[PDB]
């Protein structure tokens, strides 16, 4: 609930965001998430163009990892640049699982 | 071993076949053992059969000082300094403990040359097989 | 489209002998392949020894 | 219609080796796994030629090895390749487990557990095999390790004498250990087959941690020569350890005959066990030291349960990476402490290192994982 | 059921390549390779080394402390009398 | 883990309780017989071929 | 109580990676062994071969 | 057609004043793309000897 | 224009894999002996007078 | 094979090792044996194919 | 114990001093002959029922 | 068996004979080198590692 200290939180989140290396590979935040079955169904529900963008950026990341190189500095993902595309879908899936479970315990 | 102990104040003289590799520091421990025999420091005393060699862990070895000048005469005719003698002893013990030393050094020389030859070649072969992946481009072409 | 695509230049990676877009590669190919086959051929000798 | 697809043996080889997809971006660390697969063969073949001269009687076990190192032609190279070979085996093993702990490979829980059981098998194998030479450290290590079994509260000594085959360690114990040491590695091989069996229906993990289905590639063209180079470097490091400095990973005193009567000073077990041994040194209680010992290796099974991050690899999560290298440094600390006599400085550092070793991976890691979760806004 | 035809769906990701014989085994090593290895090591440093340095510190301190107590023990007999 | 507790899970565990004690009796008596445990076997009325 | 003195390193002729034992020293050292050593010490595993 | 491989194909030689392109051209089911290759090259090999 | 020595080495040999294996084994046939006497000459060179095979003269053949 | 000019202790140790190791090879080859057997199915005493009554 | 001297004495040790050792030695030594009975019959049925076509 | 006779089979075997000379030479020279046969090896101009 902090104010300016919350801006400080934005600062440390930005620094930690640059501490994570996926920006070096062009990845969006959501590409990095571990793909358990909930995430699997979450990816299944993605719109085709977005799913294509995801698969291609994943290939670009793996390909850069092949030759142990790095994406050029101009092309790095920026902290404000990201679109958190997978969140609504994954939240729908997880909420559905929690609903099925809460029904299942009764 | 019992008669050996009885002949030696209960002490048992160790087999010398592995004496170099057995003790820490190897042959280096033995020469230093055969050399140091300082008279005991003031404030300490020992059993009359015991002898004060500091390098020995008990610091009171039962062994009598085995060697000194001209205990022996080499057939080579080289002088019998106790240092020369102790050096020859540690050398011969070092061989008795590692007979395969020379052949091992030889193979070692051969293997280094061999590996020195093989590594660049096999690594170059890996670079060759992998070059198609290392160099490959890829692009993204949405229809619109 | 079906024609818009074109291969990006690979001249940076290419062997020095074939860099130009003029000379026939048919003669050089025996040399290019011959070098690498010579390498594998020596390596097989080492492994055999 | 290739013949690989037809004949069943060629089918299975077409699966396990020639054709199975792998992530393209696999690095040098995964190679260690295959190296372990290689090491076992060596440890068999080489060892197979030591069993042809070794006599498992207590009265002649030592002289027979003298017979091998001296009388037998080219016996010493087999001896040293074998002994150093076990050390390389555990080095590749530790690096392998560290790789599996670092990149979040533990999520393949069944493969993980088979790896743990296979680990315990290799440990028992190395122990009984180290008992075989019948030197000072061998005999004494056996007495010290065996007594731990005596720790168990009710069954204890009856069970311990059941291992000894007598009141005290002697020839029958040596013969038994020769048999189990002979038999265990092949069981380790069958487990390894199970290990690869569970492994391949999901596929090998990649360093990024993202699924690599988009960039799968056949194993034969690339990783066979990559593993050829890794095996070549392995043989390089092994031959350098054997032909130049055979002894330094070993311990002098083994070249002395075992004495039931006399007791050796430093009494240090061979280095790969040392850290575990420190834990025994750390807890004053007997049974408590035993349970802490069993927890020292079992603890690996609890790791998947303790996982909290929504990602696999540490590489995108630097804080946990720092905890990881703290853990490695701590293992170096224990591994060094195992080589030292009890004294004021060592006992305090050993206890702190052990407690830190348990607390860093039962507490700190999940919590900083949660912190890394909150920092990335999900 | 995870053969290459059975794998993930993916769409218009065109890829280019070359024959190994068409290209040298060690392109741009001096100009691009070494600096790359350097940026890699520079990323690795602070995340790896310092904790090992802490190991060196605890090591030297423990050795100096054991060696201190051991040889000052007779010196402890000296201040004793 | 929290999900496992619940109104029907109590019912289920209660349904499997008799089976649980029964197999527990199976493991206990089976252990006592496989081990020739002397302590309880001294107490059994007829199984006393042990001396 | 106090630990034994640590032996000094020495420049042994064979300490080097490619260095080898000088056989004359082995000869003379065996000549020392034959009576100065062998009067009580033994070598169970070495033969006149 | 034996286990039903290639759907349709043809061999071609698009020669030019300077070079040319020998080769083959075929349609594939997704699962058979490898097998359709293994026969093709083999046929070439079969004509190489 | 003129063929490179690697090419003359190629078409005469490498194009057929059996000839390739053959020249490999012959190459091993010479390389074994060459590497042998070479490395032995080196190891002999490092320590003249230490090895007994040259020490034999002080006592050999009566 | 003898390891010497006559049968003796080293030979007995040889045979102890080989006799100790062969059966475990025999098990793996037996797994290959069943592996070439099960993809066709077991034979029946009549010799007629028996898919109708498996 | 696989030595020229100690082997036979070790066998007497198995047959006598070892608990239930003779039962093991005889189940083993006769178990091999049973293994060859079962094996010869196993080959014989293959020679009979034409299982050799596999 | 009988079917393998035929003029094209003759043409084919004639096409594959030199390859058999090559592999036969490979196996022969390889066998001699591996076992270091004294009788065959000495005849060679340079390989005299055996004494
Ligand atoms: C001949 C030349 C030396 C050959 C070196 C052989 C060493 C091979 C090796 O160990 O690397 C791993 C090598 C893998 O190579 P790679 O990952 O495909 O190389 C990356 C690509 O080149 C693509 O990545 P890259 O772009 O980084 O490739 C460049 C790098 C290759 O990248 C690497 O991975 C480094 C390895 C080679 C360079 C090391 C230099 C040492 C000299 O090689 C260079 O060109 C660097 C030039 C530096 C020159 C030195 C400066 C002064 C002169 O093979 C292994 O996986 C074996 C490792 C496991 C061994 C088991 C350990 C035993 C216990
Ligand atoms: C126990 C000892 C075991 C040592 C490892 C044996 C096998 C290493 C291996 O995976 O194959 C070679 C492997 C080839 O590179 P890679 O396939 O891309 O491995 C994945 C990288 O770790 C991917 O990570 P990266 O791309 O960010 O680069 C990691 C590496 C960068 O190293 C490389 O780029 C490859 C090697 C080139 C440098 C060679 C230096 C001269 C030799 O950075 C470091 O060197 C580690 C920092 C601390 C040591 C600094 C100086 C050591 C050199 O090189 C390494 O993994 C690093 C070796 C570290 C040496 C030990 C340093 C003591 C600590
Ligand atoms: C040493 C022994 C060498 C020969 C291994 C024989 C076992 C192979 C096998 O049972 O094939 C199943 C195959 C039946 O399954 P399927 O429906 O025809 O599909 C074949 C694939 O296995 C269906 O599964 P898949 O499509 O996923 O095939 C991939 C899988 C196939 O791997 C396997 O099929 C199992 C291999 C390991 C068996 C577990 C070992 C337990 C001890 O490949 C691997 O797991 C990696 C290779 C691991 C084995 C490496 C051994 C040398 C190192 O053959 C049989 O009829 C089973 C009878 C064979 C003997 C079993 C009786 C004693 C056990
Ligand atoms: C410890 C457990 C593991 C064992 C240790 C393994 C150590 C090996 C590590 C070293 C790496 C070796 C790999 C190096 C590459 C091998 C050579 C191979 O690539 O040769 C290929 C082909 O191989 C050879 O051509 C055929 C064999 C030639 C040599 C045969 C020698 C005898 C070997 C027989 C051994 C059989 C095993 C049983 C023992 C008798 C060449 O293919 P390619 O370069 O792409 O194209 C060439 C085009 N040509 C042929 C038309 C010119
Ligand atoms: C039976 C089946 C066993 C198959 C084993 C196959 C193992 C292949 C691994 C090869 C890696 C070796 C790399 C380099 C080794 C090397 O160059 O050793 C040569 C060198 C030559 O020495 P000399 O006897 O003086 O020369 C006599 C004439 N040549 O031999 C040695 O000294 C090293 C011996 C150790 C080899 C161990 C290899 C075992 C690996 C398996
Ligand atoms: C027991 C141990 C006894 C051994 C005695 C001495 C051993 C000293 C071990 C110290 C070696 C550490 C040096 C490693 C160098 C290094 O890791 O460089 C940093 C590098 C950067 O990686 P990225 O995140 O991918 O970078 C992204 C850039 N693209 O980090 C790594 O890759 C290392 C990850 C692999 C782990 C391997 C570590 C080996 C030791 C692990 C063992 C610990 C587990 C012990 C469990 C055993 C239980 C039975
Ligand atoms: C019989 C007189 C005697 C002679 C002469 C003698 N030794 Fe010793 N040696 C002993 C005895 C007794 C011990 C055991 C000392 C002890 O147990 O404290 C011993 C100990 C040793 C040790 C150290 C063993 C240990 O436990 O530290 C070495 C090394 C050794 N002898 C080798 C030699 C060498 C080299 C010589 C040089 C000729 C030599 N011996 C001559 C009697 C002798
Ligand atoms: C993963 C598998 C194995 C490992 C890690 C291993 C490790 C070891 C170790 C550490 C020793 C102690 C030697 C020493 O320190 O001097 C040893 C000795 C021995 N090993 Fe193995 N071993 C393995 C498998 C085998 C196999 C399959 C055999 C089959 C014969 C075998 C036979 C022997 C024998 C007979 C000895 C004692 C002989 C001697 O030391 O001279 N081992 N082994
Ligand atoms: C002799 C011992 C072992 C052998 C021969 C062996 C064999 C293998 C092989 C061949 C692979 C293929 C992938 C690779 O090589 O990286 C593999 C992977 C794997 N191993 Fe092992 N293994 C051994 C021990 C262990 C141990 C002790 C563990 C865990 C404590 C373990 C856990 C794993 C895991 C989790 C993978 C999956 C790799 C991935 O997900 O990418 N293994 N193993
Ligand atoms: C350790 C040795 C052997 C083992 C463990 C073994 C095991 C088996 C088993 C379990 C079967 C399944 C059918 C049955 O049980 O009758 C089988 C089938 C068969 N075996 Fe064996 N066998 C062994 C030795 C042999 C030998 C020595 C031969 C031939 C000389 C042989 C040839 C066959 C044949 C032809 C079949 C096909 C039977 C059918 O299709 O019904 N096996 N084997």
């Amino acid at each position: 609930a902090v104010s300016a200290s919350g801006k400080w939180l934005d600062g440390i989140r930005k620094w930690y965001y640059n501490a994570a290396g996926f920006n070096k590979l062009g990845l969006m935040r959501d590409d990095t998430i571990y793909e358990d079955e909930d995430v699997k169904e979450a990816i299944r529900r993605l719109p085709e163009n977005l799913y294509n963008d995801r698969m291609f950026r994943i290939k670009r990341a793996l390909d850069l990892n092949l030759k142990h190189q790095i994406l050029p500095k101009e092309q790095w993902t920026k902290y404000e640049e990201e679109n958190f595309y997978l969140e609504p879908y994954l939240k729908e899936v997880i909420r559905e699982r929690k609903e099925r479970e809460e029904w299942a315990k009764k | 071993s019992e008669a050996a102990r009885a002949a030696n104040n209960g002490a048992l003289p160790p087999d010398l076949s592995y004496i170099v590799r057995a003790r820490h520091g190897g042959e280096d421990y033995v020469f230093s053992l055969l050399t140091g025999y300082c008279e005991p420091p003031t404030g300490v005393s020992l059993r009359e059969g015991l002898y004060f060699n500091p390098y020995f862990p008990g610091q009171a070895i039962a062994m009598a000082p085995p060697i000194y000048t001209d205990v022996l005469e080499f057939d080579d005719g080289t002088p019998a300094t106790m240092s020369q003698i102790a050096k020859d002893v540690c050398t011969f013990l070092r061989w008795a403990s590692e007979p395969e030393h020379d052949h091992r050094k030889r193979m070692g020389l051969k293997m280094l040359m061999m590996m020195a030859l093989l590594v660049p070649l096999v690594y170059t072969i890996k670079r060759h097989k992998w070059s198609v992946l290392k160099s490959r481009k890829l692009a993204y072409r949405p229809p619109k | 489209s079906h024609t818009d695509i074109k291969v990006p230049d690979f001249s940076e990676y290419r062997r020095l002998e074939v860099l130009d877009s003029t000379k026939s590669s048919r003669e050089s190919s025996e040399a290019r392949k011959g070098f690498s086959y010579l390498v594998t051929g020596v390596t097989t000798v080492g492994v055999a020894y | 219609t290739p013949m690989r697809k037809t004949n069943p043996l060629m089918k299975l080889i077409n699966h396990s080796f020639i054709d199975l997809p792998t992530p393209s971006n696999i690095s040098a660390w995964w190679n260690f796994g295959s190296l372990l697969g290689a090491c076992l063969i060596l440890q068999i073949t080489t060892g197979l030629f030591l069993a042809m001269h070794y006599s498992p009687d207590a009265s002649t076990a030592f002289s027979s090895i003298a017979h091998i190192t001296r009388d037998v032609n080219y016996g010493w190279i087999i001896r040293y390749l074998h002994a150093n070979g076990a050390s390389m085996f555990f080095i590749c093993l530790f690096l392998h487990i560290g790789r599996g702990l670092y990149y979040g490979s533990f999520l393949y829980s069944e493969t993980w557990n088979i790896g743990i059981i296979l680990l315990l098998a290799t440990m028992a194998t190395a122990f009984m095999g180290y008992v075989l030479p019948w030197g000072q450290m061998s005999f004494w290590g056996a007495t010290v390790i065996t007594n731990l079994l005596s720790a168990i509260p009710y069954i204890g000594t009856d069970l311990v004498q059941w291992i000894w085959g007598g009141y005290s360690v002697d020839s029958p114990t040596l013969t038994r250990f020769f048999t189990f040491h002979f038999i265990l590695p092949f069981i380790i091989a069958a487990l390894a087959t199970l290990h690869l069996l569970f492994l391949h229906e999901t596929g090998s993990n990649n360093p990024l941690g993202i699924t690599s289905h988009s960039d799968k590639i056949t194993f034969h063209p690339y990783y066979t020569i990559k593993d050829a180079l890794g095996l070549l470097l392995f043989l390089l490091s092994l031959m350098t350890l054997t032909l130049f400095s055979p002894d330094l990973l070993g311990d002098p005193d083994n070249y002395t005959l075992a004495n039931p009567l006399n007791t050796p000073p430093h009494i240090k077990p061979e280095w790969y066990f040392l850290f575990a041994y420190t834990i025994l040194r750390s807890v004053p209680n007997k049974l408590g030291g035993v349970l802490a010992l069993l927890l020292s290796i079992l603890i690996l099974a609890m790791i998947p349960i303790l996982h909290m991050s929504k990602q696999q690899s540490m590489m995108f999560r630097p804080l946990s990476q720092s905890l990881y290298w703290l853990l490695a440094a701590d293992l170096l600390i224990l591994t060094w402490i195992g080589g030292q006599p009890v004294s004021y400085p060592f006992t305090i550092i050993g206890q702190v290192a052990s407690v830190l070793y348990f607390t860093t991976i039962l507490i700190l890691m999940p919590t900083i994982s949660l912190i890394e979760n909150k920092m990335l806004k999900w | 059921g995870r053969e290459f035809g059975n794998l993930t769906r993916m769409r218009h990701v065109i890829s280019y390549s070359l024959s190994p014989f068409e290209q040298r085994a060690y392109p741009h090593v001096f100009t691009k390779g070494i600096p790359n290895v350097l940026r890699r090591i520079r990323e690795s440093f602070f995340r790896v080394v310092p904790q090992f340095v802490v190991f060196y510190l605890i090591y030297t301190w423990g050795t100096e402390e054991f060696e201190r107590s051991k040889r000052k023990n007779p010196a402890a007999y000296e201040n004793d009398k | 883990v929290t999900r496992f507790l619940g109104p029907r899970y109590r019912e289920l565990v209660k349904n499997w309780v008799p089976t649980a004690y029964t197999w527990g009796a199976v493991g206990a008596v089976g252990l006592v017989w496989a081990t020739d445990w002397r302590l309880i076997l001294d107490w059994v009325p007829y199984i006393n071929g042990k001396f | 109580s106090d630990l034994e003195l640590h032996p000094p390193s020495y420049p042994w002729s064979h300490r080097g990676l490619l260095s080898s034992l000088d056989h004359t020293s082995i000869r003379r050292g065996f000549q020392v062994y034959k009576q100065v050593c062998a009067s009580c010490h033994s070598m169970d595993f070495v033969a006149y071969r | 057609v034996a286990n039903k491989l290639c759907q349709s194909f043809q061999t071609f030689s698009i020669c030019y004043a300077e070079t040319g392109l020998l080769g083959a051209h075929f349609v594939c089911d997704r699962m058979k793309i490898d097998d359709m290759m293994f026969v093709l090259q083999g046929q070439w090999m079969r004509l190489c000897t | 224009a003129a063929a490179t020595l690697t090419s003359k080495l190629y078409s005469l040999l490498f194009r057929r894999t059996s000839t390739f294996a053959l020249t490999i084994i012959v190459g091993v046939m010479f390389f074994e002996r060459a590497f042998d006497q070479g490395a032995d000459a080196i190891y002999d060179h490092i320590n003249e007078g230490k090895l007994w095979k040259h020490i034999k003269h002080k006592y050999e053949n009566k």
